[PDB]
Protein backbone atom coordinates (compact mmCIF):
# COMPACT_ATOMS: atom_id res chain seq x y z
CA UNK A 1 0.00 0.00 0.00
CA UNK A 2 1.15 3.63 0.44
CA UNK A 3 4.55 4.24 1.77
CA UNK A 4 3.56 6.15 5.24
CA UNK A 5 5.74 6.54 8.71
CA UNK A 6 5.14 3.91 11.69
CA UNK A 7 5.82 5.74 14.58
CA UNK A 8 3.43 3.30 17.00
CA UNK A 9 3.94 5.85 20.21
CA UNK A 10 1.65 8.39 18.28
CA UNK A 11 -0.56 5.58 16.04
CA UNK A 12 -1.47 3.93 19.86
CA UNK A 13 -2.67 7.41 20.82
CA UNK A 14 -4.67 7.89 17.91
CA UNK A 15 -5.97 4.40 18.04
CA UNK A 16 -7.08 5.11 21.32
CA UNK A 17 -8.92 8.07 20.74
CA UNK A 18 -12.35 6.56 19.60
CA UNK A 19 -12.98 4.27 22.48
CA UNK A 20 -11.82 6.92 24.77
CA UNK A 21 -14.12 9.88 24.14
CA UNK A 22 -17.09 7.39 22.98
CA UNK A 23 -17.15 5.90 26.93
CA UNK A 24 -16.77 9.64 27.96
CA UNK A 25 -19.69 11.47 26.00
CA UNK A 26 -22.01 8.32 26.88
CA UNK A 27 -20.83 7.89 30.17
CA UNK A 28 -21.25 12.14 30.71
CA UNK A 29 -24.70 12.11 28.98
CA UNK A 30 -25.82 8.91 30.74
CA UNK A 31 -27.09 7.17 27.25
CA UNK A 32 -25.44 3.92 27.95
CA UNK A 33 -28.69 2.45 28.17
CA UNK A 34 -30.31 3.09 24.90
CA UNK A 35 -26.65 1.90 23.33
CA UNK A 36 -26.58 -0.89 25.41
CA UNK A 37 -24.84 -1.07 28.55
CA UNK A 38 -23.53 -4.54 28.57
CA UNK A 39 -21.04 -2.75 25.64
CA UNK A 40 -19.25 -0.40 28.59
CA UNK A 41 -17.44 -3.40 30.26
CA UNK A 42 -15.54 -4.37 27.16
CA UNK A 43 -14.45 -0.47 26.09
CA UNK A 44 -13.18 -0.27 29.22
CA UNK A 45 -10.81 -2.96 28.67
CA UNK A 46 -10.02 -1.63 24.95
CA UNK A 47 -8.99 1.61 26.71
CA UNK A 48 -6.70 -0.31 29.01
CA UNK A 49 -5.18 -2.04 26.28
CA UNK A 50 -4.16 0.94 24.59
CA UNK A 51 -3.00 2.89 28.09
CA UNK A 52 -1.04 -0.42 28.70
CA UNK A 53 0.18 -0.51 25.45
CA UNK A 54 1.17 3.20 25.64
CA UNK A 55 3.31 2.94 28.65
CA UNK A 56 5.94 1.00 26.36
CA UNK A 57 6.60 4.11 24.88
CA UNK A 58 6.91 6.14 28.07
CA UNK A 59 10.46 7.31 27.99
CA UNK A 60 12.52 7.12 31.23
CA UNK A 61 11.77 11.46 30.86
CA UNK A 62 8.44 10.29 30.99
CA UNK A 63 7.63 11.71 27.83
CA UNK A 64 6.28 10.25 25.11
CA UNK A 65 7.98 9.70 21.24
CA UNK A 66 6.64 7.87 18.25
CA UNK A 67 9.94 5.59 18.96
CA UNK A 68 11.94 5.17 21.65
CA UNK A 69 14.93 5.99 19.97
CA UNK A 70 13.32 9.41 18.65
CA UNK A 71 13.18 12.63 20.49
CA UNK A 72 9.84 13.03 22.99
CA UNK A 73 7.46 15.26 21.46
CA UNK A 74 5.82 17.99 23.72
CA UNK A 75 2.34 17.82 22.21
CA UNK A 76 2.16 14.28 21.87
CA UNK A 77 3.13 14.33 25.62
CA UNK A 78 0.74 16.72 26.13
CA UNK A 79 -1.79 14.87 24.48
CA UNK A 80 -1.27 11.58 25.88
CA UNK A 81 -1.78 13.85 29.08
CA UNK A 82 -5.16 15.08 28.02
CA UNK A 83 -6.59 11.27 26.95
CA UNK A 84 -5.23 9.37 30.39
CA UNK A 85 -6.68 12.21 32.19
CA UNK A 86 -10.77 11.34 30.80
CA UNK A 87 -9.59 7.89 31.74
CA UNK A 88 -8.62 8.16 35.25
CA UNK A 89 -11.85 7.12 36.84
CA UNK A 90 -12.63 4.26 33.84
CA UNK A 91 -9.42 2.31 34.17
CA UNK A 92 -5.95 2.56 36.74
CA UNK A 93 -4.08 5.00 35.18
CA UNK A 94 -0.41 5.38 37.10
CA UNK A 95 -0.40 8.81 38.79
CA UNK A 96 3.79 8.64 38.38
CA UNK A 97 2.98 7.91 34.87
CA UNK A 98 0.04 10.98 34.28
CA UNK A 99 2.19 13.75 37.06
CA UNK A 100 5.18 12.49 35.35
CA UNK A 101 4.39 13.80 31.95
CA UNK A 102 3.08 16.89 33.69
CA UNK A 103 6.09 17.80 35.17
CA UNK A 104 8.46 17.05 32.13
CA UNK A 105 6.49 19.69 30.16
CA UNK A 106 6.56 22.09 33.28
CA UNK A 107 10.09 21.73 34.21
CA UNK A 108 11.28 21.19 30.67
CA UNK A 109 9.12 22.54 27.73
CA UNK A 110 7.85 25.56 29.08
CA UNK A 111 9.46 28.96 28.35
CA UNK A 112 10.23 31.68 30.47
CA UNK A 113 7.55 33.46 29.24
CA UNK A 114 5.23 30.53 30.00
CA UNK A 115 4.88 29.46 25.91
CA UNK A 116 4.66 25.80 25.57
CA UNK A 117 7.53 24.57 22.49
CA UNK A 118 7.87 21.81 20.61
CA UNK A 119 11.49 20.46 19.91
CA UNK A 120 10.54 17.15 18.11
CA UNK A 121 7.46 17.48 15.99
CA UNK A 122 5.00 13.96 15.83
CA UNK A 123 5.29 12.12 12.83
CA UNK A 124 2.16 12.03 12.27
CA UNK A 125 1.17 15.65 11.97
CA UNK A 126 -2.65 14.22 10.38
CA UNK A 127 -3.29 13.56 14.42
CA UNK A 128 -2.36 17.25 15.61
CA UNK A 129 -5.75 19.00 13.77
CA UNK A 130 -5.79 22.52 13.26
CA UNK A 131 -2.23 23.03 15.00
CA UNK A 132 -0.43 21.50 11.81
CA UNK A 133 -0.76 25.19 10.49
CA UNK A 134 2.09 27.31 10.71
CA UNK A 135 0.89 30.20 12.12
CA UNK A 136 0.33 31.42 16.01
CA UNK A 137 1.80 28.13 16.78
CA UNK A 138 3.35 29.87 20.07
CA UNK A 139 -0.31 30.78 21.06
CA UNK A 140 -1.91 27.65 19.84
CA UNK A 141 0.81 25.18 20.90
CA UNK A 142 0.23 26.72 24.65
CA UNK A 143 -3.44 26.57 24.34
CA UNK A 144 -3.29 23.10 23.50
CA UNK A 145 -0.80 22.16 26.53
CA UNK A 146 -2.17 24.12 28.83
CA UNK A 147 -5.44 22.19 28.56
CA UNK A 148 -4.00 19.58 28.66
CA UNK A 149 -2.65 20.73 32.18
CA UNK A 150 -5.62 22.13 33.62
CA UNK A 151 -7.19 18.14 33.11
CA UNK A 152 -4.38 17.00 35.22
CA UNK A 153 -4.73 19.84 37.88
CA UNK A 154 -7.06 18.00 39.98
CA UNK A 155 -5.43 14.68 40.48
CA UNK A 156 -2.10 15.77 39.90
CA UNK A 157 -1.44 18.91 42.13
CA UNK A 158 -0.49 17.31 45.35
CA UNK A 159 2.39 14.95 43.35
CA UNK A 160 3.60 18.49 41.57
CA UNK A 161 3.73 21.20 43.04
CA UNK A 162 4.90 23.23 40.74
CA UNK A 163 2.08 23.20 38.32
CA UNK A 164 -0.19 25.82 39.09
CA UNK A 165 2.42 28.21 38.82
CA UNK A 166 2.80 26.83 35.43
CA UNK A 167 -0.53 27.41 34.45
CA UNK A 168 -0.94 30.85 35.57
CA UNK A 169 2.39 31.91 33.66
CA UNK A 170 0.67 29.88 30.37
CA UNK A 171 -2.21 31.83 31.08
CA UNK A 172 -0.31 34.98 31.52
CA UNK A 173 1.16 34.51 27.76
CA UNK A 174 -2.30 33.89 26.23
CA UNK A 175 -4.22 36.64 27.58
CA UNK A 176 -1.09 39.28 26.89
CA UNK A 177 -1.39 38.19 23.14
CA UNK A 178 -5.03 37.01 22.49
CA UNK A 179 -6.10 40.09 21.18
CA UNK A 180 -3.75 40.34 18.22
CA UNK A 181 -4.58 36.73 16.97
CA UNK A 182 -5.75 36.54 13.52
CA UNK A 183 -6.70 33.06 13.07
CA UNK A 184 -10.26 31.75 14.22
CA UNK A 185 -8.98 28.64 15.23
CA UNK A 186 -6.23 29.59 17.81
CA UNK A 187 -9.21 32.53 19.09
CA UNK A 188 -10.90 29.42 19.63
CA UNK A 189 -8.47 27.19 21.60
CA UNK A 190 -6.78 30.13 23.42
CA UNK A 191 -10.52 31.37 24.03
CA UNK A 192 -11.16 27.88 25.64
CA UNK A 193 -8.00 28.14 27.61
CA UNK A 194 -8.30 31.37 29.42
CA UNK A 195 -12.57 30.59 30.09
CA UNK A 196 -11.20 27.83 31.98
CA UNK A 197 -9.76 30.07 33.93
CA UNK A 198 -12.17 32.65 34.27
CA UNK A 199 -9.74 35.07 32.48
CA UNK A 200 -11.70 35.20 29.29
CA UNK A 201 -13.54 39.10 29.71
CA UNK A 202 -13.67 41.97 28.50
CA UNK A 203 -12.45 43.24 25.11
CA UNK A 204 -11.00 39.50 24.80
CA UNK A 205 -14.24 37.95 25.19
CA UNK A 206 -15.40 40.28 22.79
CA UNK A 207 -13.36 39.52 20.34
CA UNK A 208 -13.80 35.79 20.82
CA UNK A 209 -17.98 36.00 20.82
CA UNK A 210 -17.35 38.39 17.52
CA UNK A 211 -14.97 36.14 15.86
CA UNK A 212 -17.66 33.62 14.90
CA UNK A 213 -19.54 33.68 11.45
CA UNK A 214 -23.41 33.64 11.98
CA UNK A 215 -23.25 33.68 15.38
CA UNK A 216 -22.38 29.58 14.64
CA UNK A 217 -18.87 28.76 13.80
CA UNK A 218 -15.57 29.40 14.10
CA UNK A 219 -13.71 28.80 10.50
CA UNK A 220 -10.59 29.95 8.70
CA UNK A 221 -10.12 28.80 5.49
CA UNK A 222 -8.66 25.54 5.04
CA UNK A 223 -9.35 21.58 5.54
CA UNK A 224 -13.34 21.77 6.99
CA UNK A 225 -12.27 19.28 10.07
CA UNK A 226 -10.01 22.28 11.79
CA UNK A 227 -13.40 24.30 11.86
CA UNK A 228 -15.08 21.42 13.49
CA UNK A 229 -12.66 21.11 15.66
CA UNK A 230 -12.16 24.95 16.56
CA UNK A 231 -15.63 25.30 17.24
CA UNK A 232 -15.51 22.48 19.40
CA UNK A 233 -13.10 24.21 21.54
CA UNK A 234 -15.80 27.36 21.03
CA UNK A 235 -18.49 25.84 22.37
CA UNK A 236 -16.75 24.70 25.56
CA UNK A 237 -15.58 28.01 26.14
CA UNK A 238 -19.32 28.83 25.99
CA UNK A 239 -19.84 26.31 28.39
CA UNK A 240 -17.56 27.52 31.12
CA UNK A 241 -18.71 31.08 30.53
CA UNK A 242 -22.22 29.83 31.31
CA UNK A 243 -23.45 31.79 27.88
CA UNK A 244 -26.66 29.42 26.86
CA UNK A 245 -27.98 31.82 24.92
CA UNK A 246 -25.43 32.09 22.60
CA UNK A 247 -24.88 27.95 22.16
CA UNK A 248 -28.26 26.60 20.46
CA UNK A 249 -26.82 27.44 16.92
CA UNK A 250 -23.00 26.32 17.58
CA UNK A 251 -24.54 22.97 18.81
CA UNK A 252 -26.84 23.08 15.33
CA UNK A 253 -23.99 23.60 12.99
CA UNK A 254 -21.50 20.92 14.94
CA UNK A 255 -24.30 18.21 14.68
CA UNK A 256 -24.69 19.36 10.98
CA UNK A 257 -21.42 18.19 10.53
CA UNK A 258 -17.04 10.51 12.24
CA UNK A 259 -13.27 9.38 11.56
CA UNK A 260 -10.83 8.88 8.94
CA UNK A 261 -7.68 10.19 8.38
CA UNK A 262 -6.56 13.03 9.81
CA UNK A 263 -9.96 13.20 12.28
CA UNK A 264 -8.18 12.12 15.47
CA UNK A 265 -8.50 16.04 16.77
CA UNK A 266 -12.24 16.95 15.67
CA UNK A 267 -13.48 13.71 16.89
CA UNK A 268 -12.28 13.70 20.33
CA UNK A 269 -13.29 17.38 20.18
CA UNK A 270 -16.51 17.67 18.84
CA UNK A 271 -17.58 14.43 21.61
CA UNK A 272 -16.11 16.36 23.83
CA UNK A 273 -17.72 19.41 23.61
CA UNK A 274 -21.39 17.80 22.51
CA UNK A 275 -21.22 15.46 25.46
CA UNK A 276 -20.46 18.36 27.91
CA UNK A 277 -23.31 20.51 26.11
CA UNK A 278 -25.91 18.05 26.87
CA UNK A 279 -24.75 16.95 30.53
CA UNK A 280 -25.04 21.38 31.24
CA UNK A 281 -27.55 22.72 29.15
CA UNK A 282 -31.18 23.05 30.37
CA UNK A 283 -33.72 20.93 27.71
CA UNK A 284 -30.57 20.58 25.67
CA UNK A 285 -31.56 19.53 21.67
CA UNK A 286 -31.73 16.15 20.58
CA UNK A 287 -28.81 14.63 18.78
CA UNK A 288 -24.12 7.81 16.70
CA UNK A 289 -21.34 6.70 18.93
CA UNK A 290 -21.50 3.25 16.98
CA UNK A 291 -18.62 4.26 14.68
CA UNK A 292 -16.52 4.84 17.43
CA UNK A 293 -17.25 1.49 19.63
CA UNK A 294 -17.77 -0.70 16.74
CA UNK A 295 -18.62 -4.42 17.19
CA UNK B 1 11.83 13.30 63.90
CA UNK B 2 9.92 12.75 60.39
CA UNK B 3 9.46 15.83 57.97
CA UNK B 4 6.55 15.62 55.43
CA UNK B 5 6.46 16.90 52.29
CA UNK B 6 9.25 19.24 51.00
CA UNK B 7 8.30 22.87 50.27
CA UNK B 8 7.70 24.60 47.12
CA UNK B 9 9.94 26.52 44.96
CA UNK B 10 9.32 29.46 42.44
CA UNK B 11 9.65 28.03 38.70
CA UNK B 12 11.06 24.66 40.04
CA UNK B 13 10.11 21.40 41.72
CA UNK B 14 11.32 18.41 43.34
CA UNK B 15 13.21 15.66 40.63
CA UNK B 16 11.51 12.96 42.58
CA UNK B 17 7.77 12.43 43.45
CA UNK B 18 7.11 13.29 46.56
CA UNK B 19 6.40 11.41 49.71
CA UNK B 20 3.90 11.84 52.73
CA UNK B 21 6.40 11.65 55.15
CA UNK B 22 10.00 11.63 55.13
CA UNK B 23 12.99 9.73 57.14
CA UNK B 24 15.96 11.53 59.13
CA UNK B 25 18.60 12.30 57.02
CA UNK B 26 16.72 11.70 53.78
CA UNK B 27 17.08 14.25 50.77
CA UNK B 28 15.34 15.04 48.03
CA UNK B 29 16.66 17.28 44.97
CA UNK B 30 14.98 20.03 42.90
CA UNK B 31 15.45 21.75 39.25
CA UNK B 32 14.30 24.88 38.04
CA UNK B 33 12.71 25.47 35.18
CA UNK B 34 14.10 25.24 31.46
CA UNK B 35 16.57 28.88 31.39
CA UNK B 36 16.46 29.18 35.25
CA UNK B 37 19.50 28.96 36.83
CA UNK B 38 19.51 26.98 40.38
CA UNK B 39 21.28 29.21 43.40
CA UNK B 40 22.12 27.40 46.26
CA UNK B 41 22.43 24.11 47.29
CA UNK B 42 20.16 21.79 45.15
CA UNK B 43 19.79 19.31 47.58
CA UNK B 44 17.93 19.28 50.91
CA UNK B 45 18.02 17.38 53.90
CA UNK B 46 15.68 15.95 56.41
CA UNK B 47 16.91 16.60 60.16
CA UNK B 48 14.94 16.85 63.22
CA UNK B 49 11.93 16.90 61.60
CA UNK B 50 12.80 20.18 59.97
CA UNK B 51 13.90 20.69 56.22
CA UNK B 52 17.47 22.33 55.48
CA UNK B 53 17.09 25.43 52.99
CA UNK B 54 15.82 24.57 49.61
CA UNK B 55 17.85 26.59 46.34
CA UNK B 56 16.77 29.63 44.56
CA UNK B 57 15.94 29.87 40.88
CA UNK B 58 17.01 32.65 38.80
CA UNK B 59 15.73 34.20 36.40
CA UNK B 60 16.54 34.43 32.54
CA UNK B 61 16.18 37.44 31.03
CA UNK B 62 13.84 37.75 27.66
CA UNK B 63 15.14 40.10 25.77
CA UNK B 64 12.80 42.79 24.67
CA UNK B 65 11.67 43.33 21.13
CA UNK B 66 11.68 45.94 21.64
CA UNK B 67 12.72 47.95 24.02
CA UNK B 68 15.91 47.71 21.66
CA UNK B 69 14.00 49.73 18.95
CA UNK B 70 13.99 53.25 20.78
CA UNK B 71 17.16 52.65 22.02
CA UNK B 72 18.06 52.15 18.26
CA UNK B 73 20.45 48.64 19.04
CA UNK B 74 19.76 44.81 17.53
CA UNK B 75 21.48 41.80 18.49
CA UNK B 76 25.01 41.51 17.35
CA UNK B 77 25.61 37.49 16.00
CA UNK B 78 21.57 37.68 15.09
CA UNK B 79 20.00 34.72 15.54
CA UNK B 80 15.67 35.80 22.52
CA UNK B 81 16.28 34.67 26.37
CA UNK B 82 19.19 34.54 27.93
CA UNK B 83 20.42 32.42 31.62
CA UNK B 84 21.34 34.09 34.00
CA UNK B 85 25.36 34.35 33.86
CA UNK B 86 25.26 34.69 29.75
CA UNK B 87 26.68 37.48 27.89
CA UNK B 88 24.58 39.15 25.43
CA UNK B 89 26.20 41.50 22.88
CA UNK B 90 24.38 44.34 20.97
CA UNK B 91 25.38 46.78 17.93
CA UNK B 92 24.06 49.84 17.26
CA UNK B 93 21.73 49.90 14.18
CA UNK B 94 23.02 51.94 10.88
CA UNK B 95 23.03 55.86 11.19
CA UNK B 96 23.63 55.36 14.89
CA UNK B 97 26.30 55.79 18.07
CA UNK B 98 26.61 54.66 21.42
CA UNK B 99 25.27 57.10 23.69
CA UNK B 100 25.90 55.03 26.99
CA UNK B 101 29.09 54.20 28.57
CA UNK B 102 31.70 52.72 26.66
CA UNK B 103 31.50 49.18 27.04
CA UNK B 104 27.88 48.91 27.46
CA UNK B 105 27.36 46.86 24.22
CA UNK B 106 28.78 43.81 25.96
CA UNK B 107 26.19 42.97 29.21
CA UNK B 108 25.67 40.66 31.59
CA UNK B 109 22.06 38.94 32.23
CA UNK B 110 21.45 38.31 36.14
CA UNK B 111 18.18 37.13 37.71
CA UNK B 112 15.92 38.73 35.06
CA UNK B 113 17.29 41.99 34.73
CA UNK B 114 19.56 42.99 31.90
CA UNK B 115 21.01 46.43 30.97
CA UNK B 116 20.63 47.70 27.61
CA UNK B 117 23.05 50.17 26.04
CA UNK B 118 21.19 52.86 24.07
CA UNK B 119 22.60 54.56 20.75
CA UNK B 120 21.76 57.96 19.22
CA UNK B 121 21.48 59.29 15.79
CA UNK B 122 25.20 60.83 14.68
Amino acid sequence: LIVTPSGAGEQNMIGMTPTVIAVHYLDETEQWEKFGLEKRQGALELIKKGYTQQLAFRQPSSAFAAFVKRAPSTWLTAYVVKVFSLAVNLIAIDSQVLCGAVKWLILEKQKPDGVFQEDAPVIHQEMIGGLRNNNEKDMALTAFVLISLQEAKDICEEQVNSLPGSITKAGDFLEANYMNLQRSYTVAIAGYALAQMGRLKGPLLNKFLTTAKDKNRWEDPGKQLYNVEATSYALLALLQLKDFDFVPPVVRWLNEQGGGYGSTQATFMVFQALAQYQKDAPDHQELDVSLQLPS
Amino acid sequence: GKCGPPPPIDNGDITSFPLSVYAPASSVEYQCQNLYQLEGNKRITCRNGQWSEPPKCLHPCVISREIMENYNIALRWTALYSRTGESVEFVCKRGYRLSSRSHTLRTTCWDGKLEYPTCAKR
